[PDB]
Formats: structure tokens, C-alpha cells, sequence
């Protein structure tokens, strides 16, 4: 996240860290055993982090618990990006309690310019290196398809939107992926892809949530 | 050996965190780099040793 801030110990309680030796995505936990995260990030030996704040020293609220299952949208293109959507079951149930929550899926889809919270612990530099300690957070509003598709022509699909600032600045970036776009409390966004993090006229892309809402319901219930 | 191995490592648009390797030309060498998880090139490699195996003499 570039441009973002501290979001305070243990205050976006749904997000995780999907850990394979590292750090190397993001993730919403849904409900105790099913994590919702990007299809780009699909590895094997994927151990999820609950209950995270500074994911490089063990602070106390932790849970580690390894995925069983991890399932990628049938209908996932590596080229287009389209359906960037996976289910993660985890091999026990986690515990929820107030460092450590669920987020509600959407019942509608979100409108232009509502306020989103993006979450996570990828690059907090836009050209350069710089990968915090600490969950950051980032006030981002949603985009108007039009625009969204006018920033990157012929690759947006009805399946993603974009979020941020046109002006730059602010952004989620390479760490980030798989990490929600909250939007008055509900799941709207998994962070995805860009042409490359905080430039002018680029802003992020997501997976559009509210679509899929359907598939991750019918999915968790049969496996 | 091969051409793509002198071509330099690229990250791509998506935006996970994953350490790969790469051969570096100029250090004779395999380094990591950060891939971002979609639209790989050919110079992207799971292990140093793959890497290796590939590229190692261009
Ligand atoms: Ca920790």
C-alpha cells in the first residue's frame, strides 16, 4: 500500500497473510474456515496468519493454520485476469473473536465514488522498496466503469473495477494481492492488478466481488 | 544459454509478493526478484537450480 497509512494493531480483523516461508499475499477471511483471496496467488503450501499486525515478530494473537483446499475460479485467464478469484479452506477452524472476525459478502454491487478501506503489507513505494512491518490502510473510492476502462483500454472486464486517484499516489501494490476493498463493512474488492503502483492515470484493478457472490456461497457449502 | 535468459526479470501487473529467480547475465549468475504473480517470462525460475539448469552459460 502506497500512500497509506497505520491502521492500528489488530483493526481490520478479517484480513490475513498468506505465508509460504514469506509473506506473499493478502486474503479476507469469511468465515472460520473459508479465506477468500486472488487466483494469482495461488501456491501450494500456503500456510494463512490470523490475527496479524506486525507480520515479521510473533505478538501474541496469532493463528497459524494451514489450507486443506485451495480453489481457483473454474473460469480463471492467466492472461486477461479475469475471474482473479480463490477459495482457501483452512485445515481447522479458526478461532473468531475481537482480533479476529469475518467479513460480511455484499448484497449488492458498490457504486462510483463510495469509500473503500484497502488493507495490506506490500510496497509502500511507488518506484523503490520499501515493504512495512505493520498492516497499512488506504482510503480509496470507486471508479467509474467508463473511466476505469478508459485507463486501460480493451483489458477491463465486467468482472473488474478500479479504485484510487487518478492524480497517483496512493495504491495497493506487489504484496498486496489478494487483500480486501472493504466498503461499508462489506467485501467489494480483492486487490489485483495495475500498471504498476501510484502512477498518474493508472489506478488499481479489482475483482469485482458482488458478482461472484453466488459461486463462493454454493462453493463453500460443497467442499 | 538460451536468448530469453539474457532478458531482464520481469515483475508483471499483478500484485502478489513472490520470490523468483532469474538469470543475471552480467553477474553469471541466478538472482530472486519479485514476481507478481501473472504474465511470467521466460527468465522466471521456481529455484535457483532450475535456473541453473536453464540459463547457466549464456
Ligand atoms: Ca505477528
Amino acid at each position: 500500500i502506497v500512500g497509506g497509512y497505520t491502521c492500528g494493531a489488530n483493526t481490520v480483523p478479517y484480513q490475513v497473510s498468506l505465508n509460504s516461508g514469506y509473506h506473499f499475499c493478502g486474503g479476507s477471511l469469511i468465515n472460520s474456515q473459508w479465506v477468500v483471496s486472488a487466483a494469482h496467488c495461488y501456491k501450494s503450501g500456503i500456510q494463512v496468519r490470523l490475527g496479524e499486525d506486525n507480520i515479521n515478530v510473533v505478538e501474541g494473537n496469532e493463528q497459524f493454520i494451514s489450507a486443506s483446499k485451495s480453489i481457483v475460479h473454474p473460469s480463471y485467464n492467466s492472461n486477461t485476469l479475469n475471474n482473479d478469484i480463490m477459495l482457501i479452506k483452512l485445515k481447522s477452524a479458526a478461532s473468531l473473536n475481537s482480533r479476529v472476525a469475518s467479513i460480511s459478502l455484499p448484497t449488492s454491487c458498490a457504486s462510483a465514488g463510495t469509500q473503500c478501506l484497502i488493507s495490506g503489507w506490500g510496497n509502500t513505494k511507488s518506484s523503490g522498496t520499501s515493504y512495512p512491518d505493520v498492516l497499512k490502510c488506504l482510503k480509496a473510492p470507486i471508479l467509474s466503469d467508463s473511466s476505469c476502462k478508459s485507463a486501460y483500454p480493451g483489458q477491463i472486464t465486467s468482472n473488474m473495477f478500479c479504485a484510487g486517484y487518478l492524480e497517483g499516489g496512493k495504491d495497493s501494490c506487489q504484496g498486496d494481492s489478494g487483500g480486501p476493498v472493504v466498503c461499508s463493512g462489506k467485501l467489494q474488492g480483492i486487490v489485483s492488478w495495475g500498471s504498476g503502483c501510484a502512477q498518474k492515470n493508472k489506478p488499481g484493478v479489482y475483482t469485482k466481488v458482488c458478482n461472484y457472490v453466488s459461486w463462493i456461497k454454493q462453493t463453500i457449502a460443497s467442499n | 544459454r538460451p536468448d530469453f535468459c539474457l532478458e531482464p526479470p520481469y515483475t508483471g501487473p499483478c500484485k502478489a509478493r513472490i520470490i523468483r529467480y532469474f538469470y543475471n547475465a552480467k553477474a553469471g549468475l541466478c538472482q530472486t526478484f519479485v514476481y507478481g504473480g501473472c504474465r511470467a517470462k521466460r527468465n522466471n525460475f521456481k529455484s535457483a537450480e532450475d535456473c541453473m539448469r536453464t540459463c547457466g552459460g549464456a
